[PDB]
Formats: structure tokens, sequence, C-alpha cells
């Protein structure tokens, strides 16, 4: 594909004199993930969750896990300081989250790169596009901000974004390339069911196909039946693919007159479906 | 990285 | 903080035959915060070798997992997903629906 973006998603969550709070990190590439690591786990370390990662050698794992076990510890710091600004009791869980990566454009530059943090579920603070310059999501966040422009911390992340994290992508897209470049396009097909004597489910289905992203849509007349349609959210296949459908209710006499529309990177061109008894 | 909120 | 209730998806990996093997999903998104308790239910009974995805998380920041095992279905044997989230009154118990 023409673009690929790579991700890492971490969940740091308080437990109260329950010890350390949990920290969980995974690494995407695309809709494939490669990576995670457990603080809970038995000996904590990086771990391959992909096939062909199991080809890095063993300095490539510890100096992941290196970096993972500074983060936790970065960011079992920052639960303690967001619960002062936020004036809240060292009795409740609290949950910080990061999402960071960049996307690779086809002319092999940085399309976009990211770093933003939710605290409890709710949008905290931002590096925004230019990688200059941050937005936080209030007034506890600006004290963050304050501290992360005297520091200096956008330009790191910029550093990082631009170099290594393309870097990496390019060497994971490589080394699994045979999966990752391959767009699966879906198995689709049409069922339909009757749910009284004058009207029937028509059930449009795509299996098996990655990546996730899809369009699946029933039109009438040539015209989009948005509201009528039921539209499963795209779901695993827990095989490295996704499935979805969408569904409409219509009157039996006018079954025909419904065509299922997909779209997907891996269709040539957009496929049209009907029910076909 | 190092960076503490 | 923010609470968002769990939306559940109970299905199998490939098109369900009777007498051969496949694999028994149930899907959970959209849910905050991450804790969670999830269940694959077969004939009302808790089974077990259920296995799950690493927690991993979506744009709005909701988290999301897999929890899936084998199963070979057949005519007789009933199957479900039983959820429990702390935005939930009570457990959500959603049947697999085998012929969609
Ligand atoms: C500080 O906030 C730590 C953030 C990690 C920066 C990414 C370094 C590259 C290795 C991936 C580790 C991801 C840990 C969340
Ligand atoms: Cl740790
Ligand atoms: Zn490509
Ligand atoms: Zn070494
Ligand atoms: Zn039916
Ligand atoms: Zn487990």
């Amino acid at each position: 594909a023409g673009s690929h973006s790579m991700r890492y998603f971490s969940t740091t969550v308080s437990r109260p004199g329950r010890g350390e709070p949990r920290f969980i990190v995974v690494g995407y590439v695309d809709d494939t993930q490669f990576v995670r690591f457990d603080s809970d786990a038995a000996s904590p370390k990086m771990e391959p969750r992909a096939p062909w990662m199991e080809q890095e050698g063993p300095e490539y794992w510890e100096e992941q896990t290196r970096r993972v076990k500074d983060a936790a510890q970065t960011f079992r710091v920052s639960l303690g300081n967001l619960r002062g600004y936020y004036n809240q009791s060292e009795a409740g869980s609290h949950t910080l989250q990061t999402m960071s990566g960049c996307d690779l454009g086809p002319d092999g530059r940085l399309l976009r790169g990211y770093y933003q943090q939710a605290y409890d579920g709710r949008d905290y603070i931002a590096l925004n596009e230019d990688l200059r310059s941050w937005t936080a999501a209030d007034e506890a966040a600006q004290n963050t901000q304050r501290k992360w422009e005297a520091a200096g911390v956008a330009e790191q992340w910029r550093a990082y974004l631009e170099g290594e994290c393309l870097e990496s992508l390019r060497r994971y897209l490589e080394n699994g390339k045979e999966t990752l470049q391959r767009a699966e396009p879906p198995k689709t097909h049409v069922t339909h069911h009757p749910v009284s004597d004058h009207e029937a489910t028509l059930r449009c289905w795509a299996l098996g196909f990655y990546p996730a992203e899809i369009t699946l849509t029933w039109q009438r007349d040539g015209e989009d039946q948005t509201q009528d349609t039921e539209l499963v959210e795209t779901r695993p296949g827990g095989d490295g693919t996704f499935q979805k459908w969408g569904a409409v209710v219509v009157p039996s006499g006018e079954e025909q007159r419904y065509t299922c529309h997909v779209q997907h990177e891996g269709l040539p061109e957009p496929l049209t479906l009907r029910w076909e008894p | 990285g190092g960076a503490i909120s | 903080a923010i609470q968002r209730t769990p939306k559940i998806q109970v299905y199998s990996r490939h098109p369900p035959e009777n007498g051969k093997p496949n694999f028994l999903n149930c899907y959970v998104s959209g849910f905050h915060p991450s804790d969670i308790e999830v269940d694959l239910l077969k004939n009302g009974e808790k089974m077990g070798k259920v296995e799950h995805s690493d927690l991993s998380f979506s744009k709005d920041w909701s988290f999301y997992l897999l929890y899936y095992t084998e199963f070979t279905p057949n005519e007789k044997d009933e199957y479900a997903c039983r959820v429990n989230h702390v935005t939930l009154s009570g457990p959500r118990t959603v049947k697999w629906d085998r012929d969609m």
C-alpha cells in the first residue's frame, strides 16, 4: 500500500492499596499487532505478537524492554502528578493512556507523527500536527504543557517520529512484507431471512479482509439507505482478518430494488451485490 | 520517554 | 471520569457448519474503564480454554478485546457471551446467532 502506519497504545491503570499501577503496551503496523508488554506478566518483557517479529535478535528485545520499563515508571509518576492536578483522592483508580506513532507516506516521508495522552478516558494533551506545539484539553493539562515546553519535549518527539519511528516501520514492512503488504479483498455475499410473510432481512457480508478499513452500504434506487441499515462495527476474525455486515429489512416484493456496495483497498473496483435466491 | 506529566 | 458501555458481538471465525471445528468469538468494544469480565457460555455454562487479545483501544480511547475459543457447532448446543462492566446494571448476555 502507498501509506502505512505504526502505533503504540499504552494503558496505565492504578490500583490503590494493591501495588504499582499495571502497565500494558501493544504495537501495531497498520491493523496487525506485532508486540506486547504487560507489567503483570511473570517476567515482564517486550514480546513478539506477529511471527515475522521473531527474527529480531535479542538486543532488539532488550532495548524495547528497557524503553517500556522506562515509560512504565514515567507513567506511574505521571499518574501521581495528575491526581494532584485534579485534586483527587489516593483511594480511587485512574487510567492514563498514550498513543504514539507515525504514518509513512508514498513519498517515503512522514505523513503525520502522533503523541497524545488521555486521562480517565478523556483527551488530556496532544502533540499538534506541526510536531512543535501542544493542545491541552483542560487547565490541568496546561501544567503538563508548561513543563513540556520548558523541557523541549516536542523536539524530542519530532526527532523520534521523523527518524527512528519511520525507520522501524520500514524495517517491519520489509520483514513482514508477505502479509503486511498483501491487501486481502473481502469475500462477499448476501443472505436472506424472512421476518414474516411480507418482509425479509437482506444481510450483506464481507469476510476475511485486510486491512480493516471498508465501506459497506445498502442502496435502493441508487441512494444510500443509511438510516434504515443496521451496520455492525468492523470486527476481528481472530486470524488477522476482519469481518463486517450490514442489513436492511425490506418488503418481499421490492427485494431486487436493493443492492449492496462494498469498497475495500484490496478491490480492483467497488463490488455491487444483490440477493440471488 | 522521561517526560513526566 | 468518563464511562462508556461495551458493545458486544458474538460470532464464529468461519461460517458455521455442524460437526466442523471452528472458533467462537466474543468481540467487546467501546468500553471504559478497562476492567471487564467476559465469559463464553455453552448451554449456560462457562467454557474453559477461552483466550483473549491484548488490551488495545480505538480513536476515542475506548477499549476493545476479543475473547475466543475452539468450538464445534451442533444444532443441540446453545452458545452465548456474558459481559460485566461497571457501566452496566448487571451482566449482559448475548446469544450466538448462527444463522445470519
Ligand atoms: C515516554 O513517554 C516513553 C514513550 C516511548 C517512546 C517510543 C520509543 C520507541 C519504542 C517503543 C516503546 C513504546 C512504549 C510505550
Ligand atoms: Cl514494569
Ligand atoms: Zn505498502
Ligand atoms: Zn544485551
Ligand atoms: Zn435465517
Ligand atoms: Zn487472561
